[PDB]
Parts: structure tokens; C-alpha cells; sequence
């Protein structure tokens, strides 16, 4: 799924992962992280690290599906 | 090759030719030392005598070591201590150094004096050729349609058949040994008999059966009754379930119960005094308003998670705290976890004194204790 | 990788609850 | 388990395998009791024939 020009060693060994499980990799990691905080602690320091890191994943995966359905990215 | 042809071939070329019979064509061999007589050969061939000879003094040293070094071992504080530290440390030291230095001297001289040499081996892998493949496939085939067991159903059937009942009765009876109830009634209680799972050494056996809660002296008569004013504010403790008829360590059969209720994995209590300036704080689970006495709670020693002993109290956060997985649970709310991998709160013991003011147990556990299975709830 | 429930028997109160009495064993 | 005997209590044409007890070893009842007698029921080269 990748020219010689981007992985030249292409043609010797695996070296494609497609952007699905990409894409869906990260959805399912900020989905993890934001069910995390469910469970038992008084303190809400940690809902705020796990909000923020969440926040990060979708906004990466969100730019990076906005870039390939535009044609920037490939 | 004819023998009397074989009869005049050099070393080189016998094994030049044995070497093509397998396969093996060694493209490059050459000797380390092509030039006769230099100073550099005999200071190399020194090096490698050197490393051998310092692992065989290195084994001479072990042998004395071992053989003369005084190993007993000598109490704390005392003479003859640092010598009996470093008998160990000596018999790794030469026994190490030298099966190390043997090692090292066999690779110097495979370096140094044996001679490079650069084989090539053909594989030939993959597929047999059409020969094998054919001929075993003929003998395989040739084997199941001669015996005739295809063209005959009711002998495969029954061998089948046979074959598969002995099997299932030989794994039956030889599983069979091991499989053992969990929940047989084994266990004597003031409400009849009762799974070991259901039940502690906090169980009363005949409905009214005064249990103490004895600390650990650690030491004849190992458990001994408490009370409430040995315990000071922030203060804990680990009591287990004595009983005036287990005994107190001097008769043997004293000291196999006084064992059997101290190696009780469902035993340990954790018996914990509120200070009075926090027992505000303190909210309670339902259906267990009423089992402290005063100032005084008592909790499961055992964590829900796993059942290691979560027996770290913080007196100033009220928190008792398992090692194994890091659990927090809150002791001024019905220890329940607040942290962790633990999902539910510790079992509170129902305490009380009796007429003489010795603490005592008001009950049994109104839950099981320890880490969650299947059939609980 | 789901959700968390809490224990169905887990609840807090609002009862006081009496103090306990003084225990008194049976003989046997 | 271990009890004295007296010259009365073997007969004439009897015998009897007797243990070497000392006052201190004791009845058994107490753990270091138990221990001691054990090592006496316990060693190779206790037991003696007794025999009138
Ligand atoms: C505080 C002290 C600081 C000290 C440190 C100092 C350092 C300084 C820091 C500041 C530095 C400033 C900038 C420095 C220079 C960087 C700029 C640069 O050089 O490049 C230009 C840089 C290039 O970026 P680009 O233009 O976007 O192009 C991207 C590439 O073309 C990409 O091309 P692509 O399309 O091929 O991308 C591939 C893929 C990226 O691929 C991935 O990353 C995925 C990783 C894992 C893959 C999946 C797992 C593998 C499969 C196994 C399982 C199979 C099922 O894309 C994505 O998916 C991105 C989203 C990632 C989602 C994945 C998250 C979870 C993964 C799932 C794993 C789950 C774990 C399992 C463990 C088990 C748990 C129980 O341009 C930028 O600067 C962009 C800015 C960044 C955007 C941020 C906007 C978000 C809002 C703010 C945050
Ligand atoms: C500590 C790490 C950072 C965390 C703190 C971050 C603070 C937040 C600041 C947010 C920045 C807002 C200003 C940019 C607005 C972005 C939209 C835009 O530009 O539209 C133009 C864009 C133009 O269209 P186009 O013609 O097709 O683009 C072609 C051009 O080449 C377009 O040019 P391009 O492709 O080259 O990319 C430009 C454009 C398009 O790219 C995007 O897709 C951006 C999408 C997300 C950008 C951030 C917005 C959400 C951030 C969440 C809050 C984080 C806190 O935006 C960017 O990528 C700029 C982002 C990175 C700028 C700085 C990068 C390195 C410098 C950092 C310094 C050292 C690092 C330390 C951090 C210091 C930060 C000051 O229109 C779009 O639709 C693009 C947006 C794609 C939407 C897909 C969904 C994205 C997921 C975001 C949802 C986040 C959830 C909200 C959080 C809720 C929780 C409370
Ligand atoms: C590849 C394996 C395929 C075959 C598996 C073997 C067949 C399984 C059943 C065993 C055959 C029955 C033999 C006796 C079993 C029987 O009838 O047990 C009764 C209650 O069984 C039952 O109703 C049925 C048992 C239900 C099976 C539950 C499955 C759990 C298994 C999968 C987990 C065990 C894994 C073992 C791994 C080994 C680990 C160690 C390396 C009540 O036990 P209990 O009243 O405590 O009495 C005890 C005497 O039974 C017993 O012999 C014993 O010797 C007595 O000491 C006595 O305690
Ligand atoms: C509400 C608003 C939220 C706004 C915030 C963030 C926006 C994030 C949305 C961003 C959308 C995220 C989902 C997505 O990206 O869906 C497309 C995939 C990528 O392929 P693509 O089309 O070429 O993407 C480039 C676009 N040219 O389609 C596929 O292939 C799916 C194929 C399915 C394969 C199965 C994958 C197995 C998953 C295993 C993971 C472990
Ligand atoms: C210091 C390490 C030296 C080890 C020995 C060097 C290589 C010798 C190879 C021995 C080949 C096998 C014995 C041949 C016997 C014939 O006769
Ligand atoms: C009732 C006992 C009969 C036992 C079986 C006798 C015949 C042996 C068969 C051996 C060959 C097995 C099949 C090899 C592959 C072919 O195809
Ligand atoms: S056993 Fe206590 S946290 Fe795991």
C-alpha cells in the first residue's frame, strides 16, 4: 500500500498498515480513555488528564481524516 | 573414487571431496600464521597459556577456598562474621573466574590459531523430490487400502467407538481424583453444616459461643484476650478469633488449634479506634449501623481484590491500604474502596465486650470476606 | 475494555444504630 | 506413652521392651514433652529386651 518514493524498502517486507485501523485505533484509545473514568476515586485530577489526552487522540485523528479526504495527506 | 585412487589422495582433497559429498564446498581456509617464526605468534600463543593458566590457579583457588574458608554460619555482632559474609562471595568469585577465563582462553585460540575458513552449505529444502514424495505416498495409501478397513464400516465404527469410550473412562478416572466439591458442607456452624467458603474462624459453632479477639504476643500462649482500652486513638491492631476451649499453646493439641486459627487466610481482623474529633465523619453501611463499639471498628484484614492482606492503616486519611495492588479503602465509610483495583468494601466484624469488658465478636460477618467467586451474592 | 458496576449489596445508610449490648455466652 | 516398671511386673518366662525414660522427659502432654519422647520412641539404639 506504499511506493518505493515513501518506503523504499517496500518490496522486502511489510511496511503498509492501512488508515482504518489507524483511524479506528485511535477512536477506541480516546473511548478508553474517557470510560476510565468511571470507577472509584474521590479526587478529579486524573478525569482531567484523561480528558485532555483523549482530546488530543481525536483531534490528531480528526485532522488526519481531514487531510486525506481532502487529498493533502495520502 | 576406486580405493586403490582413494589410497592416493592427500588430506586436503579427502576432505575437499567429503566436504561435496555433503554439500559443502569451503570456498576460503587459510592458516592464522603464514609467516614462520615471527615474535607476535609467540606472544599470542603466551596470551592464550596465560588466560588457561589463571582459570586453572582460579579452580585451585576454589578447591582451597571452598575446602579450608570457614563457612559456618556465625551470629550477629560477633567475631568471625565478616570472613563467614565473604565464604559465598569467594566460592562464586573463584568458580566464576575461573570457568570464565577457561572460556575466554578456548575463543582466543579459536581467534587466533585456528584457521578462518568460509563453508557453503546447499540447503536442498522445500518439496521431496517427485521420487520421495511418490514412493511414501504409494507406501501410505498402499498400507490403508491393503489392511481394507475403508471397505469395512462396522469395524471402523467399532474401533471408533472403542477407542474413544476407553479414552473418556481413562481421562475420567485419572481427572477424577482431583475434581473436589467447593461447596460441600464440611464446616460445623451454630446453623448446621456449612461450605468452607461461607465460613471463618469468626463463625459461631453453637449459637452463643463467646469468640475474643485475642492479639498476637508472637511468642506459649501466642494469643491472648484484649481490651478496648489497650488500643489508643489512630491506633491499630490484628485480633483473631480466640476462644476460651482452643487453649493457650502449653498441650500439643492446644498448639494445632492455636495454629489452625493463626493460619486462617479468612481470619486476621483489623481493629482500628477512631479518634472522637473524627467520628463525625464516620458513615456507615446499611444493615451495619451497629456493629462498632464506640470508637473501636473492625474490619476484614483480608483485601476483596485478591486476598492479600491489605494491612496498611493511615491513621491521619483513615486508610487501610493493601501492598499487593496498591487497594484504598476508607475506613470512615464502611471501608469502601476509594482506590485500586478493589471494587468492594471490607467486611466489618460486629464487636462488643462481654461481662469482664473483654472485647468480643457480636456476630459473624455479614458477607463473605474474601476475594469474590461465582455463587457470592 | 467495558464499563464498571457497583456491588448491589453496597449501599451507605442513615441509621444511627443502637449501641451494641453487653455479650453474655451460652455455657455449650 | 512411657511408664516405670517394677521387678513384679515381668514374670518369670516374660519379656518386655523397655525405653531409656528420665524423670525430666515427662508424660507427654506439654510440646517439648512430646518432642523428648518422640526422640526416645525414636532412636535406633534405644529399645532394650527385658526378660526374667
Ligand atoms: C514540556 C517540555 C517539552 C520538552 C520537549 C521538547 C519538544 C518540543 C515540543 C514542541 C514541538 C513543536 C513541533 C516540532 C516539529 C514537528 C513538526 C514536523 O516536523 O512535522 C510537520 C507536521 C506533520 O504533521 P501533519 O501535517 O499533520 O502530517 C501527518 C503525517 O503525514 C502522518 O501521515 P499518516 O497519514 O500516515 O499518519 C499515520 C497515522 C499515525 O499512526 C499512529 O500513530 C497509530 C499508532 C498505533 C497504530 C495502531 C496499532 C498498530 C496495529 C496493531 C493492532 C492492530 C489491530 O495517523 C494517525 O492516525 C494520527 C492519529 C493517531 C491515532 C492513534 C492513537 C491510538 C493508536 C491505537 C493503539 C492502541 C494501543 C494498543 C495497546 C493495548 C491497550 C490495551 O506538521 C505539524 O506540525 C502538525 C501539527 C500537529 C497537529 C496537532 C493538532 C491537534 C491539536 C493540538 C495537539
Ligand atoms: C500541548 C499540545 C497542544 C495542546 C494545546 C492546544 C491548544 C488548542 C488550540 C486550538 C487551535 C485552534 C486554531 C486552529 C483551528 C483548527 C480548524 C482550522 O484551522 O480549519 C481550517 C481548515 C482549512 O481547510 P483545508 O483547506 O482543507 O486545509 C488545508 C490547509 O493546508 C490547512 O492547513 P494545515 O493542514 O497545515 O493545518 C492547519 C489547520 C488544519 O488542521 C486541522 O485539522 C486542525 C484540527 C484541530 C486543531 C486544534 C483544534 C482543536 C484542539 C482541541 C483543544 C486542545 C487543548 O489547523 C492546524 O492544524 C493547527 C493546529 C496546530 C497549530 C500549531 C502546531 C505546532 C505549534 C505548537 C507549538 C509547540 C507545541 C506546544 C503546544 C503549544 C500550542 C500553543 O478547515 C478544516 O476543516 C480543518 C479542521 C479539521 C476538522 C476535523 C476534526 C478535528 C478534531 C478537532 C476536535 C477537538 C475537540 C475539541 C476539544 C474539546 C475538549 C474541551
Ligand atoms: C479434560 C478433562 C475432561 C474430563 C474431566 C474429568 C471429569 C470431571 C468430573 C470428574 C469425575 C468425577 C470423579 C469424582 C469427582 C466428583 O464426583 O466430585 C463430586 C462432584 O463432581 C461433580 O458433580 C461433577 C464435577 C464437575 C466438573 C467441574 C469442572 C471443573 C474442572 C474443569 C476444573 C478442574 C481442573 C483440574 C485441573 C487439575 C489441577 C491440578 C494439576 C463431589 O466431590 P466431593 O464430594 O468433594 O468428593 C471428592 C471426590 O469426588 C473426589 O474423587 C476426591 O478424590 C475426594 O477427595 C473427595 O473430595
Ligand atoms: C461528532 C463529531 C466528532 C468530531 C471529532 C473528531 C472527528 C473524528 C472523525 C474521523 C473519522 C474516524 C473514522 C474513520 O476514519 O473512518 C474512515 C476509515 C478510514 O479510511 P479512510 O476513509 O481512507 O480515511 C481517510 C479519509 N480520507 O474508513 C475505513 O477504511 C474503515 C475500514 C474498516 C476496517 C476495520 C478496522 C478495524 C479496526 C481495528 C482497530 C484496532
Ligand atoms: C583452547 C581450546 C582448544 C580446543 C581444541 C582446538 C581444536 C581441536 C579440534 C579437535 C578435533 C576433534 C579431535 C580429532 C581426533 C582425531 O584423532
Ligand atoms: C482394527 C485395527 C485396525 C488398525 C489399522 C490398520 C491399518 C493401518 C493403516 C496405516 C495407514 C494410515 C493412513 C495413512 C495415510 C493414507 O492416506
Ligand atoms: S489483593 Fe488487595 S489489592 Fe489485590
Amino acid at each position: 500500500g506504499v511506493d518505493v518514493e515513501d518506503v523504499p524498502s517496500a518490496e522486502w517486507g511489510w511496511s503498509h498498515m492501512p488508515i482504518g485501523v489507524m483511524h479506528i485505533g485511535g477512536l477506541l484509545s480516546a473511548a478508553f480513555l474517557l470510560v476510565m473514568m468511571r470507577g472509584n476515586h474521590v479526587g478529579h485530577v486524573e478525569d482531567w488528564f484523561l480528558i485532555g489526552f483523549a482530546a488530543v487522540i481525536v483531534a490528531l485523528v480528526g485532522r488526519n481524516w481531514w487531510l486525506r479526504r481532502r487529498g493533502w495527506i495520502r | 573414487p576406486t580405493d586403490a585412487e582413494l589410497a592416493e589422495m592427500s588430506r586436503e582433497e579427502l576432505v575437499k571431496l567429503g566436504g561435496k559429498i555433503d554439500g559443502v564446498e569451503t570456498i576460503f581456509k587459510e592458516p592464522r600464521w603464514p609467516v614462520p617464526g615471527t615474535k607476535a605468534e609467540k606472544r599470542t600463543e603466551r596470551l592464550v597459556a596465560y588466560w588457561l593458566m589463571l582459570g586453572g590457579l582460579s579452580g585451585l583457588a576454589l578447591l582451597l577456598v571452598f575446602l579450608f574458608w570457614p563457612w559456618e554460619y556465625q551470629p550477629f555482632g560477633s567475631e568471625g562474621e565478616f570472613l563467614y559474609s565473604l565464604a559465598t562471595p569467594l566460592y562464586g568469585l573463584t568458580f566464576g573466574l575461573s570457568i570464565l577465563s577457561i572460556g575466554i582462553g578456548a575463543v582466543l585460540f579459536q581467534k587466533k590459531f585456528i584457521p578462518e575458513e568460509i563453508s557453503v552449505q546447499d540447503r536442498h529444502d522445500g518439496r521431496s523430490p517427485e521420487v520421495h514424495r511418490k514412493t511414501v505416498a504409494a507406501n501410505l495409501t498402499d498400507a490403508l487400502e491393503g489392511s481394507t478397513l475403508k471397505r469395512r464400516k462396522v469395524i471402523g465404527l467399532s474401533l471408533g467407538i472403542g477407542l474413544g469410550a476407553f479414552g473418556a473412562g481413562t481421562l475420567v478416572a485419572f481427572i477424577g481424583g482431583l475434581i473436589k466439591n467447593p461447596w460441600k458442607p464440611v464446616v460445623p456452624t451454630a446453623e448446621g453444616k456449612k461450605a468452607v467458603l461461607w465460613t471463618s474462624g469468626w463463625t459461631p459453632r453453637f449459637k452463643g459461643e463467646t469468640i475474643y479477639l485475642a492479639r498476637a504476643t508472637g511468642r506459649e500462649s501466642p494469643f491472648v484476650k484484649m481490651r478496648p482500652e489497650d488500643i489508643d486513638a489512630g491506633g491499630m491492631e490484628t485480633v483473631f478469633p480466640w476462644r476460651e476451649s482452643d487453649g493457650d499453646g502449653t498441650t500439643v493439641e492446644s498448639e494445632h488449634k492455636l495454629t489452625e486459627i493463626a493460619m486462617g487466610v479468612r481470619n486476621p481482623v483489623m481493629l482500628i479506634r477512631i479518634k472522637p474529633a473524627d467520628m463525625h465523619r464516620v458513615i456507615k453501611r446499611k444493615g451495619q449501623e451497629s456493629f462498632n463499639f464506640g470508637e473501636l471498628f473492625a474490619y476484614t484484614k483480608v483485601c476483596s481484590h485478591l486476598g492479600c492482606p491489605s494491612s496498611l492503616y493511615e491513621q491521619q486519611t483513615y486508610r487501610i491500604l493493601c501492598p499487593c495492588h496498591q487497594s484504598q479503602f476508607d475506613a470512615l465509610e464502611f471501608a469502601k474502596p476509594i482506590f485500586g483495583p478493589a471494587a468492594r468494601a471490607l467486611a466489618q466484624l460486629p464487636i462488643t465486650i462481654d461481662e469482664d469488658g473483654y472485647l468480643v465478636a457480636n456476630g459473624d460477618f455479614v458477607e463473605p470476606v474474601g476475594p469474590a467467586f461465582w455463587e457470592r451474592k | 475494555a467495558l464499563s464498571a458496576c457497583s456491588p448491589p449489596g453496597e449501599t451507605a445508610s442513615s441509621e444511627p444504630g443502637t449501641t451494641p449490648a453487653i455479650w453474655t455466652g451460652s455455657p455449650s
